[PDB]
């Protein structure tokens, strides 16, 4: 069982740029035979993965000469010498020295750089046909913002509220190199009637404090 | 070309049992390591089994006993015989030809879905998500379209019937309770909103279902 780590998890580059993803693995890939089996895939959003380098620096048919890959023993490199925005997606190390079963890393997503964003902020009370449904979800979206990390907090009547909270991330912006998050406060409406003040708090490196949305809802 | 044509995935409950296929295009199995990867819902790239001229079979220790690779190489058609089908078997599964002496894969198939699910076809229900009192009066104004308890994927959603692309976010959708939920925001000028109207429109296929809801104030 051979872990494979790539580092880092994502890499955010401005086309032109050179880029270097990492991949480590737990135990030597040189096998027995001299050979290090050691390869490099990149799969983009909808398609099936594609072969970039296999055993260690072999360019595969057909890629471009602007990837190339280095490294021996445990420590591996794939280095993209001008990225095109055709190279945006995912790439996965993988290894085959020690089979079965052969594993792959984790993936290293190369994105987009872009200036700093703050989000966009907006809350949403439930509706009154989820309402009589019995249901009550309470939404908030964060909007357009960058970079992609960023936390929500959710507070009913002034206390944090953890139960019940599922959230939904965007890939970046193909048009703006944004990001975007949903976050829905589910309750049921006995709980929803139980309280009144409703507040969805995001915490984005654009601000010191955290940005804030709320609504009471004896007003609606 | 050189290709793997693959065969349509499928909806199953757990416990039971679906088989997918791949032909081989342009090229002949005979020599190479032919194999079966797929693609968790967390993004994942899993090796699921392997067969070498028929006589050199692996399986990932978490499908032996349920999942069977087979290969016919005078029609040079590859099998997997999915078995005791459980909720962790859910995914994109991809057929793929390997060198059997570099040990790398370069033909892959198209990705074919499998999900493994009690869930019974149901339709969603969508909610308009109008702004609260007081966030109506900025430049510009947002509103929203939740979409909730469908199975299965996926759903297709619009704004006034799709002529309303830009300012439009749409999220992934997510398990609830076993059914999926996704929701979608639109951000249009401040003048715009109510005065001409804003409908958020979804499609759900299986059902047959396609619901209209129009954004109101208040």
């Amino acid at each position: 069982e051979v872990v494979m780590t790539q580092s880092p998890l994502s890499l955010p580059v401005s086309l032109g740029d050179q880029a270097s993803i990492s991949c480590r693995s737990s135990q030597s890939l040189v096998h027995s035979n001299g050979n290090t089996y050691l390869h490099w895939y990149l799969q983009k959003p909808g398609q099936s993965p594609k072969l970039l380098i296999y055993k260690v620096s072999n360019r595969f048919s057909g890629v471009p000469d602007r990837f190339s890959g280095s490294g021996s023993g445990t420590d591996f490199t794939l280095k993209i010498s001008r990225v095109e925005a055709e190279d945006l997606g995912v790439y996965f190390c993988s290894q085959s020295t020690h089979v079965p079963p052969l594993t792959f890393g984790a993936g290293t997503k190369l994105e987009l750089k872009r200036a700093d964003a703050a989000p966009t902020v907006s809350i949403f009370p439930p509706s009154s046909e989820q309402l009589t449904s019995g249901g009550a979800s309470v939404v908030c979206f964060l909007n357009n913002f960058y970079p992609k990390d960023i936390n929500v907090k959710w507070k009913i009547d002034g206390s944090e509220r953890q139960n019940g909270v599922l959230n939904s991330w965007t890939d970046q912006d193909s048009k703006d190199s944004t990001y975007s998050m949903s976050s829905t406060l589910t309750l049921t409406k006995d709980e929803y009637e139980r309280h009144n003040s409703y507040t969805c708090e995001a915490t984005h490196k654009t601000s010191t404090s955290p940005i804030v949305k709320s609504f009471n809802r004896n007003e609606c | 070309e050189v290709k793997l044509v693959e065969s349509r995935g499928g909806l199953v409950k757990p416990g039971g049992s679906l088989q997918l296929s791949c032909a081989a295009s342009g090229f002949t199995f005979s020599g190479y390591a032919m194999s079966w990867f797929r693609l968790t819902p967390e993004k994942r790239l899993e090796w699921v089994a392997s067969i070498y001229n028929g006589f050199r079979i692996h399986y990932l220790d978490s499908v032996k006993g349920r999942f069977t690779i087979s290969s016919d190489y005078a029609r040079n058609i590859l099998y997997l015989q999915m078995s005791t089908l459980r909720s962790e078997d859910t995914a994109m599964y991809y057929c793929s030809r390997g060198d059997a002496y570099s040990r790398y894969f370069d033909v892959w198939g198209a990705g074919t879905t499998v999900t493994v699910s009690a869930a019974k076809t149901t339709a969603p229900s969508v909610y308009p998500l109008a702004p609260v009192c007081g966030d109506t009066t900025g430049s510009s104004v947002t509103l929203g379209c939740l979409v909730k308890g469908y199975f299965p994927e996926p759903v297709t959603l619009t704004w006034n019937s799709g002529s309303l692309s830009s300012g439009v976010h749409t999220f992934p959708a997510v398990l609830q309770s076993d059914l999926y939920t996704l929701s979608s925001s639109v951000t249009v000028t401040s003048s715009t909103w109510p005065s001409q109207s804003i409908t958020c429109n979804v499609a759900h296929p299986a059902s047959s279902t396609k619901v209209d809801k129009k954004i109101e104030p208040r």
